[PDB]
């Protein structure tokens, strides 16, 4: 699927995906765990909180 | 209440 960033994720570690509120976060593989989705911004990829995006 | 960040998991 794909979902709209509701709050901005400001990552410290270069593995957790950093993104801004508004961005189109397209999901690659959430079929792993509900907590942290493996997704694609546009330019780069990483882990995204369920809470931070408009998943539903 | 702020939007929470889940634990990454070992």
């Amino acid at each position: 699927m794909e979902a709209i960033a509701k709050v901005d994720f400001k990552a410290t570690a270069d593995d957790e995906l950093s993104f801004k509120r508004g961005d189109i976060l397209k999901v690659l593989n959430e079929e792993s765990d509900q907590n942290w989705y493996k997704a694609e911004l546009n330019g780069k990829d990483g882990f995204i909180p369920k809470n931070y995006i408009e998943m539903k | 209440v702020p939007p929470p960040v889940p634990p990454r998991r070992r």
